[PDB]
RNA sequence: AGAGUGUAGCUUAAAAGCACCCAACUUACACUUAGGAGAUUCAAUUGACGCUCUGA
């Protein structure tokens, strides 16, 4: 039975008069729009680098698989199939300070 | 008409396979199709948990757009309820009083269906390289009831 | 048909710290925290400032500051662990803790009779045994310690051609859990090396084309 | 590559304030955590 | 003249003497005026160097507003001032098409073609 | 009793196997673009375009006019790149574009439209009205030189004849003011 | 050293159409809206710049 926790609590209704004030200027909005434009171009650059690395790595692996298929008729049958060593695979994330 | 050369020109349901079956309580899992020369894994789970909520949501959005871009199918994406953990603080001088502070924990899940083994290893390493700050990844199996 | 049976492997190492942040991303995190402040509403600390000082002026007409100064003191007593374990060494290329922002690949030295090669560690597979099994077998030989290199797949990585009697080079990769390195003063010149230093250390075409399938970060 | 998913906005509509506390784990390792009540160091035993 | 009445289940309806038709590429915005037999009469597109040099960001809203003004001028010089605009709902709620229809009406060109006589 | 088709069936080129690894139409306008693209093709069954009076249009039509004047498109493309790069240098243009307030000099784009692509537009307007159908029995041309004829009624205004305008015969009472560019070696025949 | 060559990622496109990226809506995807960056390697159809395969 699923338990949902995207419900905002019922205390979140009443005290709704703390920050409705948004009073900005023109220089801040043009700064924010220019920064969003810069960040859009930057993220397109990162995605392009990521795609080129994925495609080059894939053609490298396929070149290796083709040469193994040419040079050895038995090792591809064991080489393609995935061994059960990586069934409960996991990896914990990076840190900020060393031990 | 049935005898004309243009018979069956308006055929459409041989293009749409979706039978609209009961896709809420069905548990007909796809299995690992393994031919040795053709290994193909099934309906493996991906878990992303963190104490921060917005980091888990952002990385789930990242991995969803990533596997969508690489044409490997998303089965379902959903979230577990949160857990909350107390750091019951022992007092420094007189350690018999236990004060308390609050902390939280969220979790997000995506599912992938089509995995050849080469794309499996390249997929897991490319998620693992772009793994963000603070979360932990765990590629688990399918029988995970809530 | 004589094919001289030769594999290889490349050691994979996870980074420990995130890479430092770019200045446009600093401005983006600043404005993201700004938009966060604008759309936020009714924290407990916000009332514990505002209506606490309001009721303070109220009963003066008849907390927050102390605890936040305490939190400044709790920051200042704990100096965090310094990320720079890199410039204080500046020399130890053989150490696991030299570089932590990036990923690193290990490479061993043995000058042969005919050949003279700085090698990313090889494997010599036997026709009774499998390829990845010989990869972890030579990994047990070449390292002379206890390490847990979790492999990533049964599929090989990169194939190259040297013939003198034909031969071939079959690559593998494996992610490291923890390196418990015994005999750190080894004279078999293994070296923990990043991508830029990988491109530095390689002379040949056999090692130049390796960099296309290591993670460039 | 760990700069791709670190730039985030709290995407729920109604939400409180959060502060970048520096959380130290069981080996002395820092994580930026968006946590309220602007503490500066959180020691998880 | 008789309009092509009918078709009654498909979209767009073929009941017009002239239609307004706008094509929104990811690079350019182009507006056409067609007769119902299929031959176009006037068009204003940002692929043309004349509209290209005088504005910035040919995709955006003010480019479509300029396309509306230039097309309204070009079709008043063509003697055609009744046409039908038949959009999808999400295009009709878009700000770009709103300001393009505003530029067409403020240019003097009126939509909603009159009735046929003895229809 | 069946009969085989006289050509390819329309949805036959896609493969019915591996359906879940195909790309679907995620929208309505994508299908709309594909369907109105497909409705222009010469199909072999019976269609709407065959019956409803399209005059049997496929046949090449004779050009009788001036040739196009030769331009070097490489230099023109690089100079236009230079011009839009010079306009993209200004920052108040970016403020006007973001702030939804940036108009166009309609007279300048009018004269430039008369200069560059206007002859082809006037050609298709002249073919829509049936001028080439009734003046030269189908033989077409392009109005290479621009022309300006304006009518005279009152004191200040004008009533010009552009391509396809409407002018009342009271405004056409006297001879109009005809002007165009010409060199001092050319003779012309006007005809109304 | 030889050979094939040549428009941004693709195109029996000729400066285009799809692809692609950011913001808003959605748990998320997807739709939609509002923005972003993009190319003919040069020299007079011929010649010397980059890549790919074969070499050593």
């Amino acid at each position: 039975i699923p338990i949902e926790d995207f419900i905002t609590p019922l205390k979140f209704l009443d005290k709704a008069r703390e920050r409705p004030q948004v009073e900005l200027t023109f220089e801040e909005t043009e700064r924010r729009a220019l920064l969003l434009k810069k960040w859009s171009l930057y993220k397109q650059q990162e995605r392009k680098m990521e795609r080129d690395t994925i495609r080059a790595m894939l053609e490298a692996q396929q070149e290796a698989l083709e040469e193994l298929q040419l040079e050895s008729p038995k090792l591809h049958a064991e080489a393609i199939k995935r061994d059960p060593n990586l069934f409960p695979f996991e990896k914990e994330g990076p840190h900020y300070t060393p031990p | 008409y049935k005898t004309k050369p243009t018979h069956g020109i308006g055929k459409y349901k041989h293009l749409i396979k979706a039978e609209e079956p009961k896709k809420k309580k069905g548990k007909v899992e796809v299995r690992a199709i393994n031919l040795g020369t053709d290994y193909e894994y099934g309906v493996l789970n991906i878990h992303l948990t963190a104490y921060d909520m917005t980091l888990a949501e952002s990385y789930a959005q990242y991995v969803h757009n990533l596997c969508n871009s690489l044409s490997i199918k998303v089965e379902e994406s959903y979230a577990m309820p949160t857990k909350t953990i107390e750091v019951l603080q022992l007092q420094d001088q007189g350690s018999k009083m236990l004060l308390d502070s609050v902390l939280t924990t969220h979790e997000r899940v995506v599912q992938i269906s089509g995995l050849s083994a080469t794309f499996a290893e390249i997929f897991l390493e490319i998620i693992q390289s772009s793994l963000p700050e603070g979360v932990r990844l765990s590629v688990k199996e399918h029988t995970e009831e809530d | 048909s004589p094919w001289r049976l030769l594999g290889a492997l490349c050691l994979q190492r996870p980074p420990v710290v995130s890479k430092p942040l770019t200045p446009l991303q600093e401005e983006m995190a600043s404005l993201l925290q700004q938009i966060e402040i604008e759309r936020s509403l009714y924290s407990d600390h916000e009332l514990r400032a505002l209506d606490e000082n309001q009721r303070l002026a109220k009963k003066k007409a008849d907390l927050a500051q102390d605890l936040e100064d305490m939190w400044e003191q709790k920051f200042l007593q704990f100096k965090l662990g310094a990320r720079i374990t890199e410039a204080d060494e500046k020399n130890d290329r053989t150490s696991l803790n030299r570089k932590l922002d990036r990923n690193l690949v290990l490479l061993v030295r043995e000058k042969f009779g005919d050949q003279d090669v700085w090698i990313l560690p090889q494997a010599e597979w036997q026709p009774g045994e499998t390829l990845r099994g010989t990869a972890e077998r030579t990994l047990a030989t070449l390292s002379e310690n206890n390490m847990e290199a979790k492999f990533l797949g049964n599929a090989p990585c990169g194939h190259y051609t040297f013939k003198f009697l034909g031969a071939k080079v079959f690559f593998f990769k494996a992610l490291l859990l923890t390196g418990d390195f015994s005999q750190a003063g080894n004279k078999g010149h293994h070296v923990w090396v990043t991508k830029d230093e990988l491109g530095d250390y390689l002379k040949p075409k056999y090692l130049a084309q390796v960099r296309r399938f290591v993670s460039d970060l | 590559d760990s700069s791709r998913a670190s730039l985030t906005r709290v995407h729920r509509q109604a939400y409180a304030r959060l502060y970048p506390v520096l959380l130290v784990k069981q080996d002395g390792s820092t994580i930026h955590i968006r946590y309220r009540e602007p503490r500066r160091m959180l020691a998880m035993p | 003249a008789r309009k092509e009445r009918g078709w009654r289940t498909v979209f767009p309806s073929r009941e017009f003497w002239h239609r307004l038709r706008v094509i929104r590429t990811q690079h350019h915005v182009e507006a056409l005026v067609e007769h119902q037999n299929g031959k176009v009469v006037v068009s204003a597109s940002t692929r043309e160097w004349a509209i290209k040099k005088h504005l910035y960001s040919t995709r955006n809203v003010v480019a479509c507003e300029s396309i509306g003004r230039v097309l309204a001028q070009r079709c008043l010089e063509a003697g055609i001032n009744f046409m039908v605009y038949q959009p999808t709902p999400w295009e009709a709620a878009s700000d770009s098409m709103k300001r393009l229809q505003s530029a067409m009406t403020e240019g003097g060109v009126v939509l909603r073609e009159p009735q046929r006589i003895y229809e | 009793r069946r009969t085989p088709p006289l050509g390819p069936m329309p949805n036959s080129d896609i493969d019915l196997s591996n359906l879940e690894r195909l790309e679907k139409y995620r929208s309505f306008d994508r299908y709309r673009r594909r369907a109105e693209q497909e409705a222009q093709a010469p199909h072999w069954w019976r269609t709407y375009r065959e019956y409803f009076g399209e005059k049997t249009d496929p046949k090449e039509k004779i050009d009788i006019g001036l040739p196009p004047p030769k331009v070097s498109r490489t230099q023109q493309l690089l100079e236009r790149k230079q011009a839009i790069q010079e306009l993209r240098a200004n920052v108040e243009e970016e403020r006007a574009a973001r702030l939804r307030t940036a108009s166009v000099p309609l007279d300048a784009v009018r004269a430039e439209w008369e200069r560059t692509c206007g002859p082809y537009h006037k050609q298709r307007l002249a073919e829509y009205y049936g001028l080439y159908r009734d003046l030269f029995h189908g033989a077409t041309f392009v109005p290479r030189v621009p022309l300006h004829v304006a009518y005279a009624v009152g004191e200040d205004d004008l009533m010009p004849v552009y391509c396809g305008n409407e002018v009342t015969p009271t405004e056409a009472a006297q001879a109009p003011e005809v002007t165009y560019e010409a060199e001092e070696g050319s003779l012309w025949t006007l005809l109304l």
